DNA sequence: ATATGAAATATTGCATAG
DNA sequence: CTATGCAATATTTCATAT
């Protein structure tokens, strides 16, 4: 693997350090060289140590491994990641549609590729809910492994949404229910926990299980705040005024709500979101 | 029920 | 060592694996027993592939390699975070100032301690700025390396915040222009982006050059809708709004940046800050 | 001047 | 299912050379 | 400053044993 060697000495020569300077309390200078030029993989004290020296998350290294173009597939991922939060539903499936057509090898992007092309594709009616969830499925059953130890996880997540805007709510909310058990498990990744409540939280509410919706709501909302995380947050307030007004709460508890809401939709510019906003 | 879900 | 491998074989039976399973494609089963009796240090292929199966970040197993208690030192690092972001100063006195006694051997997170109880002991004004950016300095000449990679970043930060608030404005200000600049060669950290760009709107403000400091701190903001933070969302806008006042602005411009402040003042509870809101 | 820097 | 000796591979340090 | 032979260390596999 030559892939890791330059991008050590690449960093190198960006930080002003030679060889020997880099070698310094953690290897001898010569142990650089060979790790530079592809001829050896470097022990767990030897990287940690350049790492730290280079200033560099040790993850990069383990990135850029195996396969190429790691800087730009991270900032695509970002992106379609950004897309998919305003609904650009068209834009992903042509963005995606791109990349997919290159046909490189990558397994783990190509299913974060595909998992996308495919959410998009349902949600522009290309495709029927069937088929995309049998299609998303199959993605899970390449059991793959990864960097990303939580891209099965928004797989399900995915395939949970469909099931239950597409009327199986019972399927739908056992997945969810299986989603944040898997997520106990896990390290924390607490803004998918509160995405995950969200979209459990609809499903419940679309069960008439309004006291179970606003519960997941309000665990979703003390996250968020506790986090600092707005990305879901106005929708969880426009949810929880939902949640109120079907357990008939006091008027003015149920506008407070929907105007957090409005004011989050605002200041974070979601066009879209603020139609349901009429007449409330 | 007017809000997506959210991917 | 031995913390690696047991950490390794700790988690492997909790997924409930075998070394057989859990070698399939990556190594023999007795390179897994062997690395789980810390015999040997795996090399980053099995490291990858081990990590993948497990469902760890993969710096989870280098953050076990050499110091012990890693898990609650993580929790603790967490709570003195947010007490700091409380203003809480006395607790994180008293907190840091039980867990330094132990004197445990770990450079990093000693670094840490000590750190956050300087910046404490300034606040309670136990010891005077000049003494305390003097310990701060001394921190930084460490050199110290370790997985936090921006650690001498935030303790930069905390020098320039306090020449900022002594008088100190050049010396502040060209210490926050300096990290700044060591932040965009570093990984992406768009949340400690945010602050410097804080703090250096407050020290520009406080040097009444507002349209500078007002500049700051809408790119502040805008970095902050991007990356869906609400951490310091609320005091840029406040801030937004003295530079607005300043600058002579319409009312109703001014009058709105104070709101979007208290907006966030209130739901995140933060009781210290709405006292600045009196009379706007 | 009254919010505190942010340390 | 795990663990260990012994052989086979792979790394790293030290001397030295371009 | 870097790179490479070669010796010294370290890891991994394969064959077994408990
Ligand atoms: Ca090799
Ligand atoms: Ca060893």
């Amino acid at each position: 693997a030559e892939k890791l060697g330059s991008e050590i000495k690449k960093i190198r020569v960006l930080r002003g350090l030679t060889q020997k300077q880099l070698s310094e309390n953690i290897c001898h200078q010569s142990e650089v060289s060979r790790i530079e030029s592809g001829a050896v993989y470097p022990s767990m004290d030897i990287l940690q140590g350049i790492a730290a020296k280079l200033q560099i998350p040790i993850i990069h290294f383990y990135e850029v491994l195996i396969y190429s173009d790691i800087e730009r597939k991270k900032q695509f991922k970002d992106q379609v990641i950004m897309l998919c939060k305003q609904k650009r539903y068209k834009e992903i499936y042509n963005k995606v549609w791109n990349e997919l057509k290159k046909e490189e090898y990558h397994p783990e992007f190509q299913q974060f590729l595909q998992w996308q092309y495919y959410v998009a594709a349902y949600v522009l009616k290309k495709v029927d809910y069937e088929y995309c969830i049998l299609e998303l499925k199959k993605l899970l059953n390449q059991q793959l492994t990864g960097i990303d130890v939580y891209q099965n996880l928004y797989i399900e997540n995915a395939i949970a949404n469909i099931y239950a805007e597409n009327g199986y709510l019972k399927k739908g909310i056992d997945l969810f229910e299986q989603i944040l058990k898997q997520l106990e498990a896990l390290h924390d990744n607490e803004e998918f926990d509160v995405k995950v409540r969200y979209n459990h939280a609809k499903a419940l509410y679309l069960d008439s299980r309004y006291e179970e919706s606003l519960y997941q709501v309000n665990k979703a909302i003390e996250i968020s705040c506790r986090i600092n995380s707005m990305a879901l947050i106005g929708q969880l307030y426009y949810q929880r005024g939902e949640c109120l007004r079907k357990l008939e709460y006091e008027e003015a508890e149920i506008e407070d709500a929907y105007k957090k809401a409005s004011f989050f939709f605002d200041i974070l510019e979601m066009h879209a979101y603020k139609e349901a906003l009429v007449n409330k | 029920a007017d809000l997506p879900f959210e991917f």
